[PDB]
C-alpha cells in the first residue's frame, strides 16, 4: 500500500487515512472472525488471510488519481472518498459471503464502529454519509465513453474503478448495457429487469470477473439472477464467455479439451476468459475436480 | 423493493389490462406483497405443521404470466359481452325516443 | 312501447352496469384468483384459507384494489356444471379437492400430486380415459428405458402420460420437460432431453404422483411444477361424508334444489335469446314501430321471462338458506363419521 499509494502524490489528509486503512481492516477482520463461527450450516463463514489479500486487491485497484478527483467527480474530500473505498471493499469481502440479512446487519455494525474509531479525523463527516442503507458502489464500466456508433468507433472506455452516488444513475448506464447485450447477442435474448439488488448483484459480479486471479461462485436457489448477470457481466467487462455443452456423448475427456480451449484462449494471445458452471453442466462430481 | 419493480416492469408490457393509473401502483406493490406473504406463510407452515413449501424468484414469475393468462381470457369473455350489450342500449335507447 | 321500452332498457343498463362494476372488480378478483393457483396448492385446507381469506383479502382491501368482497373462488374460476363433472370422475365434494382440480385445469406448470393414498391419481385417470392408454402411458420415475419407451412415444404422439412413485427426488434428465424450453423448428417443438431432440406436440401433458406424506421437494423443483396436496384429511372427509348424508337424509328437499338452479340456468339462457333476438329484430325491422307486431310481442314476452327469472332467483336464494341450516344440523354425523 506504502509503494503502490506514495506520500508525494496524495495530500497529507488523505495519506493519514491511507496509513490508517492497513491497521483498520485488521481490527475490523478481528471483529469479524470472532462473531461469525462456522457451523455445519454456515461452513464458508470462516475468514482466512485470502479474505485480507482480497479486501487490498479491491482497494489498490481504485488508482491514486480518481482518489484524487474525489472533490471535482463525487463531490466528497478525497481523504473522505478513500473511507468509502474501503468501506465497500469491506463489504464485499466479508458481508456478500453471509447468508441471511441479519448476519450482514450485524457486519455492517462492525464496519462502521471500526471507520469512525481507526478514521478519527474525518469520524464526524463519515459518520453523517456513510451507512448500510446509503448506496455509494465502485465499477470499471460507469464511464458511458463508448458510445457505439457502427460498433465501437471512439476508442473504448477506459475501465477506471469509479464510485457512483445514487442506484438510479447507475440504472440509466446498466439498462443501456442489457439493451446493448440483446443487440449483439440476438440468438440468445435476455429479458431481464435491473432492481436495486439486481444491479448490486452485477457490480459485485463485473468486480469478481475484473479482478486478476479472482474466481466467483454465485450460491442462489436456482431462478435467483446468478446466469444471466453473469453473462451481463463478462459482456460489460469485454471478456470472452466459455459454458459447458452438455451431452450424453461428452464425457471427462471432453471437458479438458473445453479447459484446455480456455488456457488456449487466456494464457495464450492474452484473452480475459470467464468459463461459467452451474449445478446442471455439473454431470457429475468428477467434472468440479 | 424487488418483487414491486419487478411487478411495475409486467404491468407495463400488460397492454390489454384496463384501469386507473393509480390503482396499477396499488397492485404492483399488492403483487410483491403476496410473493413475501407466502414465503411469511411458508416459514409458519413448517413451524405449526413440519411440511417444507419452497417459493422461489421463479415461482413470482409464474405467478405473474398466470395472473395475465387468466385476465386476459376473462376480460376477453366481459368485454365481448359488454360491447353486446352496450349495441343493444344505443339502439333500444333511439326505439324509446 | 314507452312503459315496455324503458322497461327493456332498464334491464339491459343493469347488466351492463354490473359487467362494467365486473370490469371495474375484475383487477383484483383476478389478482385473488391467481395467486391462490400459483402458491396455495402445497398447503391443507386450514392454511389455504389463512393464505387467501385471512392474509391476502386483508391486503387488498388496505391497498385500495377493487375485488369483489366475497369473492367465491369455485363459483369465478369454473362453472357449477363442471365442478357436477369431476365429482362423476371421482374428485371428492369437499372443497380442498374441488380447489386441487382448478390449479390442474388452470396451471401453466406441470401438476405434481403429494397423494400418499391415490386420491388425486385415480381422479386423473378417470378423467382424460380418452388421452390416456392402459399399457406404455403410466411408468415410473426408474425403468430401465424410461427415457425411449414411455416419455419418447407420449410426446411424439401427444398422450397423457403420468409419473408414478416420483418418491421425493426427481431426476435431472426431466428438468427441459418441466421446464418446457423449446427450440421451435416450423411446429414440431423439439425438446431436447439430456442431449436429444424429441418431437413434442401440444397435446401432451405430464402429471407426476408423489405416494409420501410430507415430501422434502427442492426449491428448484417446487418452482418448475405446482405442487398439489391431495392428501385425505378428517376436515376433508368430513365435509365428503357431509354431502354423503345431505344426498341420503333430506333428499326430496337437496334434489329440488339442484332441479330449480338447473332450471334457472336455463332460463337465464333462455332470456339471453329473447332480448337478443329482439336487439336483432329491432335493427332488421327499421321505419313503422308500431305496426311490427312480429317485435311487438316479444318486447312483452321478454318481460315476463326477465319476470319469471328474478322470481326463481328469490326462491333459489331461499332454498340455499333452508339446506345451508340442515347442513349444520347433520354436521355432526359426518364431523363423527
Ligand atoms: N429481474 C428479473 N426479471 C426477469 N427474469 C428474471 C429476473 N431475475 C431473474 N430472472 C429469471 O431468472 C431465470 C434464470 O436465470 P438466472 O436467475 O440468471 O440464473 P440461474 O438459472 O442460475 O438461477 C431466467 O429465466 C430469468 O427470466
Ligand atoms: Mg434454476
Amino acid at each position: 500500500i506504502k509503494h503502490m499509494f506514495k506520500q508525494k502524490y496524495f495530500s497529507d489528509s488523505t495519506y493519514k487515512v491511507i496509513e490508517s486503512l492497513t491497521s483498520a481492516t485488521i481490527a475490523l477482520w478481528n471483529k469479524v472472525k470472532s462473531t461469525m463461527l462456522p457451523t455445519p450450516a454456515k461452513f464458508h463463514y470462516v475468514f482466512n488471510m485470502r479474505e485480507l489479500s482480497r479486501i487490498f486487491k479491491g482497494i489498490l485497484t481504485c488508482k491514486k488519481d480518481t482518489i484524487n478527483d474525489a472533490p471535482k467527480s463525487m463531490k466528497i474530500k478525497p481523504e473522505l472518498f478513500l473511507v468509502g473505498l474501503w468501506r465497500h471493499e469491506a463489504e464485499r469481502v466479508l458481508a456478500d459471503k453471509l447468508v441471511n440479512n441479519k448476519d450482514k446487519d450485524t457486519v455492517m455494525g462492525y464496519i462502521q464502529e471500526v471507520s469512525l474509531e481507526s478514521f478519527s479525523q474525518i469520524e464526524n463527516e463519515i459518520l453523517e454519509k456513510y451507512s448500510s442503507e446509503k448506496t455509494f458502489l465502485f465499477c470499471d464500466f460507469l464511464r458511458p465513453d463508448v458510445i457505439n456508433e457502427d460498433g465501437i468507433i471512439e476508442e473504448e472506455a477506459p475501465k477506471i474503478y469509479e464510485a457512483i452516488d445514487s442506484l438510479t444513475e447507475l440504472r440509466k448506464r446498466c439498462n443501456f448495457l442489457l439493451s446493448f447485450y440483446n443487440d449483439r447477442n440476438p440468438s440468445k435474448k435476455m429479458p431481464l429487469v435491473l432492481f436495486d439488488d439486481a444491479l448490486k448483484h452485477l457490480l459485485r459480479i463485473s468486480r469478481i470477473i475484473r479482478q486478476p486471479r479472482s474466481s466467483g461462485l454465485l450460491v442462489g436457489v436456482g431462478g435467483s439472477g446468478k446466469q444471466s448477470l453473469t453473462r451481463l457481466a463478462g459482456f460489460i467487462g469485454k471478456n470472452l464467455i466459455q459454458q459447458i455443452i452438455v451431452t450424453k456423448t461428452y464425457s471427462d475427456k471432453d471437458l479438458k479439451e473445453d479447459i484446455k480451449k480456455g488456457f488456449d484462449d487466456a494464457g495464450h494471445l492474452g484473452k480475459q476468459v470467464t468459463f461459467l458452471m452451474t449445478d446442471s453442466e455439473v454431470k457429475k462430481e468428477e467434472f468440479l475436480e | 423493493e424487488a418483487l414491486v419493480s419487478v411487478a411495475e416492469t409486467f404491468i407495463k408490457n400488460f397492454d390489454k389490462l384496463d384501469t386507473k393509473e393509480e390503482t396499477k401502483q396499488e397492485l404492483m406493490k399488492h403483487m410483491g406483497n403476496v410473493h413475501l406473504m407466502v414465503n411469511e406463510i411458508c416459514d409458519e407452515y413448517y413451524q405449526k405443521m413440519r411440511r417444507q413449501v419452497y417459493v422461489t424468484p421463479k415461482s413470482f414469475l409464474s405467478y405473474l404470466n398466470s395472473y395475465k393468462t387468466l385476465y386476459i381470457e376473462k376480460y376477453d369473455e366481459l368485454d365481448q359481452q359488454e360491447e353486446s350489450f352496450k349495441i343493444g342500449l344505443n339502439k333500444i335507447q333511439e326505439a324509446t325516443i | 312501447l314507452i312503459t315496455s321500452l324503458s322497461g327493456e332498457k332498464d334491464r339491459w343498463g343493469k347488466g351492463a352496469q354490473d359487467i362494467s362494476d365486473q370490469k371495474r372488480k375484475l383487477v383484483g378478483n383476478v389478482s385473488l384468483s391467481t395467486a391462490f393457483i400459483s402458491y396455495c396448492g402445497p398447503f391443507n385446507a386450514e392454511y389455504r384459507n389463512k393464505l387467501a381469506q385471512q392474509r391476502f383479502v386483508v391486503d387488498m382491501k388496505k391497498r385500495g384494489v377493487p375485488v369483489t368482497p366475497g369473492l367465491e373462488l369455485t363459483s369465478f374460476l369454473i362453472d357449477d356444471a363442471t365442478i357436477g363433472e369431476w365429482n362423476l370422475q371421482g374428485l371428492p365434494k369437499d372443497d380442498l379437492s374441488i380447489q386441487n382440480g382448478i390449479m390442474v385445469t388452470n396451471s401453466a406448470r406441470y401438476p405434481l400430486f403429494i397423494d400418499p393414498q391415490g386420491q388425486g391419481q385415480n381422479w386423473i385417470r378417470n378423467k382424460l380415459s380418452a388421452s390416456i392408454i392402459p399399457e406404455r402411458c403410466i411408468t415410473t420415475l426408474s425403468h430401465p428405458k424410461f427415457k425411449d419407451m414411455f416419455l419418447k412415444y407420449c410426446m411424439e404422439s401427444g398422450l397423457t402420460l403420468i409419473v408414478e412413485n416420483i418418491e421425493n427426488e426427481v431426476d435431472p434428465m426431466m428438468d427441459p420437460v418441466l421446464e418446457r424450453q423449446i427450440i421451435v423448428k416450423g411446429k414440431t417443438q423439439f425438446v431436447n432431453v439430456a442431449g436429444t431432440e424429441m418431437e413434442l406436440s401440444k397435446e401432451f401433458k405430464l402429471f407426476m404422483t408423489c405416494r409420501l406424506a410430507n415430501p422434502s421437494f427442492s426449491p428448484e423443483l417446487s418452482a418448475k411444477t405446482t405442487i398439489i396436496d391431495f392428501t385425505v384429511t378428517q376436515s376433508g372427509l368430513e365435509q365428503q361424508l357431509l354431502g354423503k348424508v345431505i344426498s341420503k337424509e333430506q333428499k326430496a328437499l337437496e334434489d329440488s334444489l339442484n332441479q330449480l338452479l338447473a332450471d334457472v340456468n336455463q332460463n337465464q339462457k333462455d332470456l339471453q335469446r329473447l332480448d337478443k333476438n329482439l336487439l336483432e329484430r329491432l335493427i332488421n325491422s327499421q321505419g313503422n314501430l308500431l305496426d311490427d307486431t312480429e317485435l311487438m310481442d316479444v318486447l312483452n314476452n321478454t318481460k315476463t321471462q326477465a319476470k319469471e327469472v328474478a322470481a326463481k332467483l328469490i326462491d333459489a336464494e331461499i332454498k340455499t338458506k333452508e339446506i345451508n341450516e340442515k347442513r349444520e344440523q347433520y354436521r355432526p354425523v359426518a364431523i363423527r363419521g
